């Protein structure tokens, strides 16, 4: 049994911050990393950033390069990814997905968590 | 006004391991060499025989640039002259060398909390190599009147021995990407420049 | 004239956080690394910390990862290293070194006088 | 950290036998060429017998001087090493060693055991 | 996984002994250094790259060896030179265990 | 970075065909390449690792081929239970980073 | 068979010279000869394998080599605790042999 169910769906205003539960369970958490991808509607998948599930120092792509933090607590098995300030385009459905520390393919996926910003 | 491909060979996934490392020849360049003095976390930016300063200036032919991964110790073999396990059996470099010599602490991208077993390095040669040479030769050094017959044992070595690379050894040990460029100046109108 | 000035220590109990400090002056301080070093009860010494020169490249060991950070700001001149969620085991004077070179592999040339923090009660 | 202890010693009269055993700790057991080798003040050092890796089908052979009386077998679920001796002679005195592996790297060796004859 | 023997534990001599103190390791290591406690303050550093001497100790004091091998020369100990010794490689997180000098 | 191209955009095939996509990559990406399914709002399921390579769980008539740039992904005996979108992901250089995407519907 | 004669009995030297014992053997031993020290009182540890090697733990002084038949182990600046046997044996036909000993002790 091995599965990463995030939170549920999310809604804020812009300027307002929200943060983003991914946990695991049923593998061992130092053994692969975790990516996370963002899927606007319509459009592809584009890559977050991976995080080193060991020491807990994110890896972010150049694209959200600041604005985001891929925090990490061991004590229970969950990452965490924090948006500060929320602006109108990054509604998505933000999947995490774990790829390896040697392979980097995306094999075990989430449901997903969609936060839409409206007023 | 293409640029030559840096890219292909510093922020790369797999490195290969030092007994075999790969080398890519890059020509007709209009190289960039800036993009790698906005780049903080290098180590070492060592170059011997030319200024690191005057680097963008000057013109070359063909620039090679070999990758592999050794410890943090080694990274202190990769020199001219200098002698140990790396510069004696894996990757020797000349004592009129030419180039840089780039280093990185990659302890969060190439370690696992199991040993990271793939990385290997070679261990004994019947002689010292000639400079920039790979070896790529693995069956078991017998020296002995028994035939072992491909299968390890007493007086049948295996050459190759493997990293442990977790991420709990050391500074020292936890594995450094490491890329080496070497120019050349071989009499020939000149391409790589800018 | 170099000398390591450094202050924060105390009594904490096990599962708080607390601010070990050191403070540096006479040098330029943004080309040399720093890094920490404690010292048990029967004075065996290891590190705990180490970080590079531009503050690129932060280094813990095995045992205190994740809830052992060290942090640099050059404009102050000063050097933090914050502890959290401690056991009865890191009881400790925490030595304030200073590198000899941008990285860590470099000698420890100068040393600060420590800081004791012993945790209990 | 690895050592080999090991036990086994007495006297008796020419004609009998001793199954003498080194037992060890510290190490991957089944990936080891475990030898014997013989330390008497005379000769000075003699080999005694060997027993080679599971890989290679534990190729047992022995010297030429301890032909069919001398026998070697390990058990490396137990982790131990029983060498049983047969019928034995009186130049035969002395410590009897205890290696891991011989003539390569992690070439640790034990301390010996006291037998001897009359 | 490296660990660091300093071997043994107390050394004891007097005013007119030669003696060297070892330091080895499991797997080689290029260079290694040492590091003097006295008791009370802050251990000082002696020698960076197994030869040298830093600025302001006598010239008894030299090392030697490279691999898996450093030893310590120490000329004639005074009374002054009667302090804990530690070695320590950039590729440990750990120290040695320390070899204390006592006079006879 | 790697820009990764699929073409063609739009499918349009019938059940029990074979049908077959295209990945075409812009620098040499050997073998280091991924196929994905996605069907309508779940998460995408790894198909083929490595460029050839099948994972167990999915049904055997999914296997691609090619490597260097050109990749094309080779379905046999379509299913209507294969309707959805595929991606191709890149892993060699970084960042890594995933194709635009083409759709498998049914006729 | 292979017989191997260590022919210095008794090498006597003070401190602070060069130590060579010399041990050649009985025909074509190309690498396959080793180097044990023995103190007195306690079992012998390792020195040298495959004849130019250093095991782990060895001082930077010792160190000896050469092939075909004559093998040496020089010794430079010679300590107090160095005072030890030193054994040399073949592994190249099945039969070992170990040499003929030699004992130092400063005059
Ligand atoms: C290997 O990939 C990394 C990405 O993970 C590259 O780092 C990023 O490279 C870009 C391109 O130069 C940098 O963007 C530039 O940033 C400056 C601000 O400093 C901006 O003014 C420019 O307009 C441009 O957008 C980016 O900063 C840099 N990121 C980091 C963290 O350094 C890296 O360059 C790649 N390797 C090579 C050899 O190119």
């Amino acid at each position: 049994q091995i599965q990463l169910v995030q939170s549920g769906p999310e809604l804020k205003k812009p300027g307002e911050t929200v943060k983003i539960s991914c946990k695991a369970s049923g593998y061992t958490f130092t053994d692969y990393g975790l990516n996370w991808v963002k899927q606007a509607p319509g459009k592809g998948l584009k890559w977050m950033g991976w995080i080193n599930t060991y020491s807990g120092e994110p890896t972010y792509n150049d694209e959200f390069r600041g604005r985001f933090a891929f925090s990490l607590e061991t004590s229970t098995i969950t990452a965490y990814l924090k948006i500060n300030n929320l602006k109108n385009e990054d509604t998505a459905t933000y999947f995490c997905a774990r790829g390896g520390n040697w392979d980097w393919y995306f094999d075990v996926w989430g449901a997903g968590t969609t936060v839409t910003v409206s007023s | 006004t293409n640029l030559c491909p840096f890219d292909e060979v510093f922020n790369a996934t797999r490195f290969a391991s030092v007994y075999a490392w790969n080398r890519k020849r890059i020509s007709n360049c209009v190289a960039d060499y800036s993009v790698l003095y906005n780049l903080a976390p290098f180590f070492a930016f060592k170059c011997y025989g030319v200024s690191p300063t005057k680097l963008n200036d000057l013109c070359f032919t063909n620039v090679y640039a070999d990758s592999f991964v050794i410890r943090g110790n080694e990274v202190s073999q990769i020199a001219p002259g200098q002698t140990g396990n790396i510069a004696d059996y894996n990757y020797k470099l000349p004592d009129d060398f030419t180039g840089c010599v780039i280093a990185w602490n990659s302890n969060k991208l190439d370690s696992k909390v199991g040993g990271n077993y793939n990385y290997l390095y070679r261990l004994f040669r019947k002689s010292n190599l000639k400079p920039f040479e790979r070896d790529i030769s693995t069956e078991i050094y017998q020296a002995g009147n028994k035939p072992c017959n491909g299968v390890a044992g007493f007086n049948c070595y295996f050459p190759l021995r493997s990293y442990g690379f977790r991420p709990t050894y050391g500074v020292g040990h936890q594995p450094y990407r490491v890329v080496v460029l070497s120019f050349e100046l071989l009499h020939a109108p000149a391409t790589v420049c800018g | 004239e170099v000398m390591l000035v450094e202050s924060g220590g105390g009594v904490v109990k096990p599962g708080g956080s607390l601010k070990l400090s050191c403070a540096a002056s006479g040098f330029s301080f943004s080309t040399y690394a720093m890094s920490w070093i404690r010292q048990t009860p029967e004075k065996s010494l290891e590190w705990v910390a180490a970080i590079s020169s531009g503050g690129t490249n932060t280094y813990y060991p095995g045992s205190v990862k994740g809830r052992f950070t060290i942090s640099r700001d050059k404009a102050m001149n000063t050097l933090y290293l914050q502890l959290s969620s401690l056991r009865s085991e890191d009881t400790a004077m925490y030595y304030c070194v200073r590198h000899s070179g941008n990285y860590v592999d470099s000698v420890m040339d100068y040393w600060g006088q420590g800081t004791s923090v012993t945790v209990s009660s | 950290e690895v050592k080999l202890e090991e036990s086994g010693g007495g006297l008796v009269q020419p004609g009998g036998s001793m199954k003498l055993s080194c037992a060890a700790s510290g190490f991957t057991f089944s990936d080891a060429w475990m030898d014997w080798v013989r330390q008497s003040p005379e000769k000075g050092l003699e080999w005694v017998a060997q027993i080679r890796r599971k890989a290679n089908n534990h190729a047992t052979y022995y010297a030429e001087s301890v032909k069919g009386r001398f026998t070697i077998s390990r058990d490396d679920s137990k982790s131990s090493v029983y060498l049983q001796m047969n019928s034995l002679r009186a130049e035969d005195t002395g410590i009897y060693y205890c290696i891991r592996g011989m003539t390569y790297a992690m070439d640790f060796w034990g301390q010996g055991t006291s037998v001897t004859v009359s | 996984q490296i660990v660091l023997t300093q071997s043994p534990a107390i050394m004891s001599a007097s005013l007119g002994e030669e003696i060297t103190l070892t330091c080895s390791v499991s797997s080689s290591v290029s260079d290694m250094h040492w590091y003097q406690q006295k008791s009370g303050t802050s251990p000082k550093v002696f020698i960076y790259s197994t030869s040298n001497l830093a600025s302001g100790v006598p010239s008894r004091f030299s090392g030697s060896g490279s691999g898996t091998f450093y030893s310590l020369t120490i000329s004639s100990v005074e009374a002054e030179d009667a302090a804990y010794y530690y070695c320590h490689q950039w590729s440990s997180w750990t120290f040695g265990g320390g070899t204390k000098l006592e006079i006879k | 970075d790697i820009v990764l191209t699929q073409s063609p955009a739009t499918l349009s095939v019938t059940p029990g065909d074979n049908v077959s996509l295209s990945c075409r990559a812009s620098q040499i990406i050997s073998n280091n390449l991924h196929w994905y399914q996605q069907k309508s709002h779940e998460s995408p399921r790894l198909l083929i690792k490595y460029a050839s390579q099948s994972i167990s769980g999915i049904p055997s008539r999914f296997s691609g081929s090619g490597s260097g740039t050109d990749f094309t992904l080779s379905i046999n005996s379509v299913e209507t239970e294969d309707f959805g979108m595929y991606f191709c992901q890149q892993s060699n250089t970084w960042p890594l980073t995933c194709g635009s995407g083409t759709k498998l519907e049914l006729n | 068979d292979i017989v191997m004669t260590q022919f210095q009995k008794f090498m006597s030297t003070s401190v602070g010279d060069r130590v060579s014992i010399t041990c050649k053997a009985s025909q074509n031993v190309r690498t396959a000869v080793a180097w044990y020290q023995q103190k007195p009182g306690q079992s012998p540890k390792a020195m040298i394998y495959l004849a130019s090697n250093r095991h782990r733990g060895v001082p930077d002084r010792f160190t000896g080599s050469g092939c075909g038949t004559d093998f040496t182990l020089t010794i430079s600046n010679v300590q107090c605790e160095d005072l030890a046997d030193y054994f040399c044996l073949q592994h190249r036909n099945y039969p070992l042999t170990f040499g003929g000993g030699t004992k130092l002790e400063i005059k």
